[PDB]
């Protein structure tokens, strides 16, 4: 367990325990007796609310719902599934990060004739406005988007709004990294796409130079794209422009390690040998600003120096 | 930026005696009771940490072997506890325990193998159990179980590899399923998977190594992904991954070591997720395992793949080659 900071409270939970224990006992007796009925669902509802990682109880609920579908009318089965959706949503409100709860909802939705996928996408938008880093919810959203055949372009528009309204942005940039290649496929991004993305990420990290997610995504863009060093005039110019903007930022934020690393990477992308002197100077400044990464930075520099020897020997 | 600040009277020495006492006494009620859905794994954490500290003898072997046999179901799968349902997670934990005790015979190995085999899907992924949840955690559980049993050939290895590699992301990391965001726990599972299946050459070690070493915060502690708090169990997840891919020196060893020791409770023994939180056997194992990977002499060398003493894995001749 995580985040547990170190009589009435202590005796209340001695009471919780004893009810949880009797409820638990009762569920297992009913199950061994083959009593797959609503009273099980009532028993497990009590336990799963507070202890959603009790996986065997989700299995029991599925066993019951499977059984009841056989011997209830269509309308009665429909009522049971709607009650289950409500139960699930009340569980997600108290604990939005439980694998079991998210899976049971998928299991349920996947079985329906029938399913209202637009309503599920909205549920995702709500949970994501509460926690934009909730990977369970993003995973569920991807599941819903696929089931309802939502187009990459629509999901791309969703990521833009999320990135610009705040802040907290790694999950949304990650999603973009998977979406873009789908829009512009291939068995590497097209340059026009790449240039737009660079402009978008560069707004982000000048808007919030702290914001590690834009810098991580920008390093990817710088390699995706390419391609090499057959730099067009436009891309050459854009990268030189980024270089000077990072130098400005360096002056404004002299403890910012992300801009320093990015300057090194930009020079590599532009002209490794012409910028060798400055690359070496930037490595020193960076190690002093980010000493915990000194070993990484020496290894990166050793790699680049080897690349440089290889380039000079191609003369 | 999100980080803890370690206080100046935080423990700065290794309290092995107290940790062994803490684990040896654990389970003599609330949370306990309440975590019974993971008991088999809880047993694995306690036993493994005691073995890394040279104290396994203080636990109850005979009692554990009976418990394990009682947890194997007719399908061959093992549950977390008696009357709970079988799952790949607890099948792995059980097999790790039996390996620690050289008592693999206690369960029906043929049936474990058939259980693992039956959960593989057409795309090469593994469901955790019959209810179909797909996660790269279960890919690792499946191959780690089979490797310890000498039965990796029982599954479709190339398809399994292809699935795991389809979970590789723009940043060099791995998530739960295709399209899922990178997370240190998933990265451990997938790099461990790739070690076992001899596919580490398919990792971009420099890129992933960088993403992993950027998990270290000013406090010295590691988080599991960008913009989260440090937590002692990343001393395991991140450090093990780094070791597998040959980049453990990319972390500041001294700062992390100080962070881990600060997570000890000097009165109760055990480790908590962060300094001054409540201790548990999970964080106790991962704290001790992280210190061993960092080269703590009083702790046995730990496998970064299996999170078990290397001497155990040497005995069963299962030691995957790592990146140099
Ligand atoms: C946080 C950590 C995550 C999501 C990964 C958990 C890993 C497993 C369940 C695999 C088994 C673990 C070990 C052998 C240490
Ligand atoms: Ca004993
Ligand atoms: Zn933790």
């Amino acid at each position: 367990m995580h985040g547990r900071l170190k009589e009435a409270k202590r005796l209340e939970r001695e009471q919780k325990l004893k009810l949880y224990q009797s409820a638990t006992q009762a569920v297992f007796q009913k199950r061994q007796a083959g009593e797959l009925d609503e009273s099980v669902l009532e028993l497990t509802s009590q336990i799963l609310g507070a202890n959603p990682d009790f996986a065997t109880l989700w299995n029991c609920r599925r066993e019951v719902l499977q059984h009841l579908e056989t011997e209830k009318s269509p309308e009665e089965s429909a009522a049971l599934v709607k009650a289950e959706l409500g139960f699930l949503e009340s569980c997600l409100r108290v604990n939005p990060k439980s694998y079991g709860t998210w899976h049971h909802r998928c299991w349920l939705l996947s079985r329906l004739p029938e399913p209202n996928w637009a309503r599920e996408l909205e549920l995702c938008a709500r949970f994501l406005e509460a926690d934009e880093r909730n990977f369970h919810c993003w995973d569920y959203r991807r599941f819903v988007a696929a089931q309802a055949a939502v187009a990459p372009a629509e999901e791309l528009a969703f990521t833009d709004s999320l990135i610009t309204r705040n802040f907290s942005n790694y999950s949304s940039w990650h999603y973009r990294s998977c979406l873009l290649p789908q829009l512009h496929p291939q068995p590497r991004l097209p340059e026009n796409v790449l240039l737009k993305e660079l402009e978008l990420v560069q707004n982000a990290f000048f808007t919030d130079p702290n914001d590690q997610s834009a810098w991580f995504y920008h390093r990817w863009l710088l390699g995706a794209g390419s391609g090499r060093c057959e730099l067009s005039v436009e891309k050459s110019t854009v990268l030189q422009s980024e270089l000077e903007s990072c130098k400005e930022l360096q002056e404004l934020e002299p403890e910012n390690k992300w801009c320093l690393l990015t300057i090194i990477l930009l020079m590599r992308a532009l002209d490794p040998l012409l910028y060798e002197k400055e690359t070496l100077q930037y490595f020193s400044t960076l190690k002093a600003v980010d000493p915990m990464r000194a070993a990484y930075l020496d290894d990166l520099r050793s790699k680049f120096l080897l690349e440089n020897s290889v380039l000079k020997m191609e003369y | 930026q999100k980080d803890v600040t370690i206080k100046s009277d935080a423990p700065d020495t290794l309290l092995l005696e107290k940790h062994a006492d803490y684990i040896a006494s654990y389970g003599s009620d609330y949370e306990y009771c309440m975590s019974e859905y993971l008991r088999m794994s809880g047993v694995y954490w306690g036993l493994t940490v005691m073995d890394l500290m040279g104290q396994l003898h203080r636990m109850n072997k005979e009692e554990i072997l009976v418990f394990i046999k009682s947890c194997q179901h007719e399908c061959g799968g093992v549950s977390a506890s008696i009357g709970h349902d079988p799952h790949l997670l607890y099948t792995l934990s059980a097999v790790q325990i039996l390996t620690l005790y050289d008592s693999i015979h206690v369960i029906n190995v043929d049936k474990v193998v058939a259980y693992v085999q039956s959960l593989q899907k057409e795309d090469g992924s593994f469901a955790g159990d019959i209810w179909g949840e797909i996660d790269t955690r279960f890919s690792f559980c499946a191959v780690a179980t089979l490797a310890l049993l000498g039965k990796l050939d029982a599954i479709n290895v190339e398809k399994a590899i292809e699935f795991v590699l389809s979970c590789m992301n723009f940043d060099g990391g791995f998530g739960c399923r295709p399209g899922s965001e990178s997370h240190a726990g998933q990265i451990y599972c997938c790099t461990g998977f790739l070690a076992i299946t001899s596919q580490l050459h398919q990792v971009n070690s420099d890129l992933l190594g960088w993403w992993l070493c950027e998990r270290q915060l000013p406090s010295g502690g590691l988080n599991g992904r960008p913009e989260k708090l440090p937590d002692v169990c990343y001393s395991w997840w991140v450090l093990a991954s780094l070791k597998i891919i040959g980049r453990l020196h990319w972390i500041d060893r001294e700062k992390l070591r100080s962070f881990i020791l600060a997570c000890q409770d000097e009165e109760t023994g055990g480790f908590a997720d962060r300094p001054g939180d409540m201790v548990d056997p999970f964080h106790t194992l991962f704290g001790i395992a992280g210190l061993s990977l960092l080269g703590e002499e009083q702790i046995k060398p730990v496998s970064p793949v299996f999170c078990m003493p290397e001497e155990v894995l040497q005995r069963v001749n299962v030691q995957p080659e790592l990146v140099s």
